[PDB]
DNA sequence: GCTGCTCTTCTTTGCCACGGCGACTGCCG
RNA sequence: CUUCGGCAGGAGAGGUA
DNA sequence: CGGCAGTCGCCGTCTACCTCTCCAAGAGCAGC
């Protein structure tokens, strides 16, 4: 759907090349870590925050 | 599991003490948080009168506690009306650093 | 108990830090009680017990094979043990074959942990092989494992008192000419730094 | 917001049977941020006549 | 501030004499070694 | 159980320009 | 020659040249 | 190993004068 709907421009679609995310469960965790870093890494907390 | 050093109030020890007790029945605590003991000292005050002995804190302003795991615990144990935080900051505190394995016997036992 | 002064601590720059050539960071950590610090050490015993060290540490080290193959064999004689009742023909070999795949499973998970045990007691003796002056060390087991088994012939501490410890025994002129050599030779950032 | 706190925290310290309406509130914070607020204010101000 | 210097220096040294354990007596230090600095110079590490 | 004296301040929401210079610190090559 | 006895720090707002 | 460039933290930002108001509180612990 990203790719359907925000694909018509190339900035969009490189920044989705270069993204190196994939699978929402990846991507939560990186912001959650991001976001505070040295803390307990409890999805709960991350869905949460 | 073991036991934890908390952060309280110069005035508050026994107050956050009848409060753990307390907030441990109107919340539904009794499966997690344990045995509360705040290390008092039984120094007789002699009076040959009224007597005014009492706790005499030992440690002004720690409070022992022995909990368990997890986070809810901490959630709950942390606001409280009277204390101000946790001892154990010897590296981000992600482990909160416990007394060593034979520690609380010898505060337990006086 | 002895403090610190904050304008030779948190100054830009930080002129402790330029003096024990230490990075502010690790300053920050030391002085306010989030990491130890080695603050002397000495070479004699160290060399003058290292095939004894070794040697003990060995023998401990043989144990983990020990249990390790126990449970190993163990394992596989009721695993085939429980292969001949139900797995030597199509009685049940289905799930017969996880079923002995589970006990390969806890085999491959006692490897594991004798990776584990080996590991960690490799960290141990990597570390007591280093020990130099002045050297950080950040995960508290580490250092705990340390001071029990070897903690004599070593000291290491925490705070103000371990940055005093630190001066008393620094040698001004050594490490003047030092910094005076690197600055009449050699050539790169390490001139700007010496400097 | 300040008084709703302390109503809050009264809840798991008295018992219940016992909790009454006048025994959960306290109407301190309230005045003393009216208070504060009319007087020693950068926006009220005093009248120029 | 020399109160809050005094109060501190007062607890760790009592904590000290009593024979308390290890912990204790080191964020005691730590809360002493904050309450110096800011005596000398207050807002240069941490809040006001 | 009276009122005057005395002592003390950490979770939980608050938080709010612009140029110059130098240290530094992960970070790529 | 005159015995005791009697004081003045911070914060905010608005103005003048 | 060896450059290296962004980034962040600390320094500075005109002189003299006049009028007004406001300056912790909450909770525990006495000696009768």
């Amino acid at each position: 759907q990203i790719v359907e709907r925000f694909g018509f421009s190339e900035i969009m679609r490189s920044t989705l090349e270069k993204d190196n995310t994939v699978g929402t469960d990846e991507a939560l965790l990186d912001i959650y870590r991001k976001l505070r870093p040295g803390e307990p890494p409890t999805k709960e907390s991350a869905q949460t925050l | 599991k073991n036991w934890y050093v908390v952060h309280t109030y110069s005035g508050y020890e026994n107050k956050v003490k009848a409060n753990l007790e307390k907030r441990v029945e109107s919340m539904g605590m009794q499966d997690k948080i344990f045995r509360v003991v705040v290390p008092e000292e039984e120094e007789t005050d002699i009076k040959n009168g009224k007597k005014k002995v009492v706790k005499k804190k030992v440690f002004p302003g720690y409070v022992l506690v022995e909990i368990v795991m997890t986070d809810d615990s901490w959630y709950v144990v942390r606001n409280t009306p009277g204390v101000t935080g946790f001892v154990g900051s010897a590296g981000s505190g992600s482990k909160p650093t416990p007394l060593l394995p034979g520690e609380a016997e010898t505060i337990l036992k006086r | 108990a002895p403090v610190t002064h904050i304008w030779y601590f948190k100054g830009v720059p930080s002129r402790l830090g330029y003096l024990l050539d230490l990075a502010p960071k690790d300053l920050e950590k030391i002085i306010y009680f989030a990491a130890y610090v080695i603050t002397s050490v000495d070479e004699e015993m160290r060399h003058n017990e290292l095939s004894t060290l070794e040697a003990e540490m060995a023998v401990e080290r043989k144990a983990v094979e020990d249990q390790r193959d126990g449970e190993l064999e163990a394992r596989a004689q009721k695993l085939e043990a429980d292969l001949a009742e139900l797995e030597a023909e199509g009685a049940k070999a289905d799930a017969r074959r996880k079923v002995r795949d589970g006990g390969e499973r806890e085999m491959r998970q006692i490897r594991d942990r004798a990776q584990r045990e080996l590991d960690r007691l490799e960290d141990i003796w990597s570390t007591f092989t280093k020990l130099a002056p002045k050297q950080l060390i950040v995960d508290e087991n580490l250092y705990r494992e340390l001071v029990d088994r070897y903690g004599e012939y070593f000291t290491g501490a925490m705070g103000a008192e371990s940055i005093q410890k630190l001066i008393e025994n620094f040698d001004i002129d050594a490490e003047a000419e030092s910094l005076r050599d690197v600055i009449r030779n050699g050539k790169g950032q390490k001139k700007l730094r010496a400097l | 917001s300040r008084m709703e706190r302390v109503v809050r925290e009264r809840m798991t310290t008295q018992d219940v049977e016992a909790i009454t309406p006048q025994t959960l509130i306290n109407i301190r914070p309230v005045v003393a941020a009216i208070k504060e607020f009319f007087g020693t204010s950068q926006l009220s101000q005093f009248m120029d006549q | 501030l020399y109160r809050r210097v005094i109060n501190r220096n007062n607890r760790l040294k009592r904590l000290i004499d009593l024979g308390a354990p290890e912990i204790i007596v080191n964020n005691e230090k730590r809360m002493l070694q904050e309450s110096v600095d800011a005596l000398f110079d207050n807002g240069r590490r941490g809040r006001p």
